[PDB]
């Protein structure tokens, strides 16, 4: 923990273009995110004229961002601007170097996404329950990007499951309706096939016979 | 035997 510089030079670290608040999203890059009344603190502190005041924010706590304090899963439905400010890597980490992390939280941090006219801070990447189709209750849950591809969800399931190479499979999705809509291209993306967290994803395997299982069930 | 009892949406 260094020292504290003076107020304006936080405020240039923290704010400026280069390095801080307002630097360009850039497919990659780690943010993280603050909770808004902090940053808004900090944000009175700096901007106040006074090193000495008590408006000083203390130490950043995230404690409202999360689900609990056991898992630290995010709360859904975040709004960036009302629950949080996002920062760069860099003004995150002068930040805690200044006025120190909560004791025992860990930080909040994303990745740039590139996406077809935008970058964007993906908050909530895909969490996909992979199972086999001869049983739909082992399941092992993989978190995706919504740019990763079909088929990277489709080499997981093999390596998850230990398929061998030699074996043909494919993909599934049980749909909210309960039926299963197959995904037939594994160049599209997470996003493309409208996969959602929680969402059940079936690798079917070709029986030896050459049959696959599908053709089984109810077109 | 979970899986044969869904059905397949049928693509458009």
């Amino acid at each position: 923990h260094e020292e504290l510089p003076g107020l304006d030079s936080q405020w240039r670290q923290i704010e400026n273009g280069e390095s801080g608040r307002e630097r360009p999203l850039r497919a990659g890059e780690s943010w993280f995110l603050v909770e808004k009344h902090w940053y808004k603190q900090w944000e009175a502190y700096v901007q106040g004229g006074d090193q000495d005041s008590s408006t000083f924010p203390g130490c950043i706590n995230n404690a409202t961002l999360f689900q609990d304090e056991i898992n630290w899963r995010l709360k859904e439905g975040l709004v960036e601007g009302e629950d949080y400010v996002l920062l760069p890597a860099a003004a995150w980490h002068y930040l805690v170097s200044w006025y120190g992390l909560e004791h025992g939280q860990p930080p909040i941090e994303r990745k740039v996404i590139e996406l077809p006219n935008i970058q964007k801070v993906e908050v909530y990447p895909v969490e996909l329950l992979l199972v086999r189709h001869n049983d739909l209750g082992k399941s092992h849950t993989v978190q995706f990007s919504h740019t990763d591809s079909i088929g990277l969800v489709l080499r997981t399931a093999r390596e998850r499951f230990l398929v061998e190479p030699q074996e043909d499979t494919r993909l599934w999705a049980k749909n909210s309706e309960g039926s299963l809509d197959r995904l037939y291209d594994t160049h599209i993306t997470v996003l493309d096939a409208a996969l959602e967290t929680g969402q059940l994803i079936i690798m079917e395997t070709r029986k030896k016979d050459g049959t696959w299982p599908s053709a089984q069930l109810e077109h | 035997g979970e899986f044969y009892k869904l059905k397949i949406r049928t693509p458009r």
